[PDB]
């Protein structure tokens, strides 16, 4: 998990759905 | 994008079935592998730490993974989710390690025909934690407000505190990548290389062969998700969501058939020498 930032709504939903890693 | 961001209940079907089953060989098998350890060499103190910490990594990867797709909500602690991916981690590096020490130990064996394997074990035990630190400190939950629901997801936040932290997260993919798989499968392959050679019967340089092999092929999908993720996703592309779907799917199956290169050294002394074969026979 990593995001270039918590605005845009489809990598924080990614990392919601993706494994702990 | 659309928004067909979402786990196929087919992949739910099949996925669910298939951890629970390689998590139940994976205790078993180790579990009994320790068992037999108990009832004394630098093989068998390296075999029993690989045991050790395999079943560490299935314990703590599987179970939280697997609920990951059920309620996919992570209703646990922030301190929970700040020291899993730790541990998760630390078990990798301690799995990895002991290969590599077994891979040099049984070059040794034949080209060289306790304490100093504890002062190694010691060392990878401590390498391990000290090099899986920066996880700890990074995963924090965050609720962001979904145009819809109320997400809580536990990731690495992209505003942290510390300085270095964000530069290690700048290429944690990388450096990931690079010591957890180039690394070991590298020493393993030149330093059994080195033994068949020097050997050179057929029989245990091809299992030694073929067990390299195995791990490489069952720990790439991992980091191969990790490397796409890192490099390939792109911010002005309408298939950006379609790509990040595919790459969930690849990512699981990589989680999955890693806990299979995990399960896969008891049943490699089971299929090769006789007195294992023996023990677990009966």
């Amino acid at each position: 998990c990593s995001c270039s930032s918590l605005m845009d709504k489809e990598c924080v939903y990614f990392c919601h759905l993706d494994i702990i890693w | 994008c659309q928004g067909p961001i979402e786990i196929k209940e087919t992949f739910k079907y099949i996925n669910t079935v298939v951890s629970c089953l390689v998590f139940v060989l994976g205790i078993i098998g180790n579990s009994t592998l320790l068992y037999i350890i108990y009832k004394r060499n630098g093989p068998n103190i390296l075999i029993a730490s690989l045991a050790l910490g395999d079943l560490l990594h299935i314990v703590i990867d599987i179970p939280i993974n697997v609920y990951k797709l059920l309620a996919e909500d992570w209703p646990f602690g922030a301190e929970m989710c700040k020291l899993v991916p730790f541990i998760q981690k630390a078990s990798v590096g301690i799995t990895v390690l002991s290969l590599c020490a077994l891979s040099i130990d049984r070059y040794r064996a034949v080209a060289s025909w306790p304490k100093w394997t504890a002062v190694e074990i010691v060392l990878i035990w401590v390498v391990s934690v000290v090099l899986a630190v920066p996880e700890a400190i990074g995963f924090d939950i965050i609720t962001m407000d979904y145009k819809g629901s109320y997400l809580r997801i536990c990731l690495l936040h992209p505003v942290q505190k510390t300085a270095f932290m964000q530069f290690y997260k700048t290429a944690k993919d990388w450096w990931l990548f690079s010591f957890y798989f180039c690394l070991p499968l590298a020493i393993t392959a030149f330093f059994y290389t080195l033994m068949t050679c020097e050997m050179l019967r057929r029989e245990v340089a091809k299992t030694v062969f073929c067990l390299v092999l195995v791990f490489a092929l069952c720990w790439l999908p991992l980091h191969l998700s990790r490397i796409l993720k890192l490099t390939l996703y792109n911010q002005n592309d309408p298939n950006r969501c379609e790509l990040l779907s595919f790459l969930l799917v690849l990512d699981y199956i990589g989680i999955n058939m890693a806990s299979l290169n995990s399960c896969i050294n008891p049943i490699a002394l089971y299929l090769v020498s006789k007195r294992f074969k023996n023990a677990f026979k009966s």
